[PDB]
C-alpha cells in the first residue's frame, strides 16, 4: 500500500490455479412414476390410514 | 536436624579438599510459525472471498 519499497525480504501471497469446468455424477435411472398420480389421488386417507 | 556448636574462643579449619562438576540447561528458542488468513478462513467460495 504505497509506491517505495525498502530493501528486504517480503511475503506477498500464495499462488493457487482456478478451477475451469463443472462435474456432476449422480446414479443412472430415468423412469417416471407416480409422484402427481399420488397428488392427484381420487380419494386421500386419514392419519391412521 | 544439625545444630551447630558455639563457643566464646572457638573455630573450625578445614584441612583437606575436593572437586565437583555440576550441570545447568537453558532454554534460547522456539519454533517460528507462518499463516495466511485467506486459507483459513475461507476455503473456495468466490462469495466468500468478496
Ligand atoms: C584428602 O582426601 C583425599 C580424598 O578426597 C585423600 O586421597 C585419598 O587417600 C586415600 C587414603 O590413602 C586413598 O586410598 C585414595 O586413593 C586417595 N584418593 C585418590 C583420588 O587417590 C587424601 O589422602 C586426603 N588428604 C590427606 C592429607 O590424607
Ligand atoms: C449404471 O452404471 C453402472 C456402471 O456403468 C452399471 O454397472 C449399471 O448397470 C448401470 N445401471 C443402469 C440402471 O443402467
Ligand atoms: C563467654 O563470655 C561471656 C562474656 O563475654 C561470659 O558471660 C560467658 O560465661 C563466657 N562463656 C560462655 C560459654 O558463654
Amino acid at each position: 500500500k504505497s509506491f517505495t519499497v525498502e530493501k528486504g525480504i517480503y511475503q506477498t501471497s500464495n499462488f493457487r490455479v482456478q478451477p475451469t469446468e463443472s462435474i456432476v455424477r449422480f446414479p443412472n435411472i430415468t423412469n417416471l412414476c407416480p409422484f402427481d398420480e399420488v397428488f392427484n389421488a381420487t380419494r386421500f386417507a386419514s392419519v391412521y390410514a | 536436624e544439625n545444630s551447630v556448636a558455639y563457643s566464646n574462643n572457638s573455630i573450625a579449619i578445614p584441612t583437606n579438599f575436593t572437586i565437583s562438576v555440576t550441570t545447568e540447561i537453558l532454554p534460547v528458542s522456539m519454533t517460528k510459525t507462518s499463516v495466511d488468513c485467506t486459507m483459513y478462513i475461507c476455503g473456495d467460495s468466490t462469495e466468500c472471498s468478496n
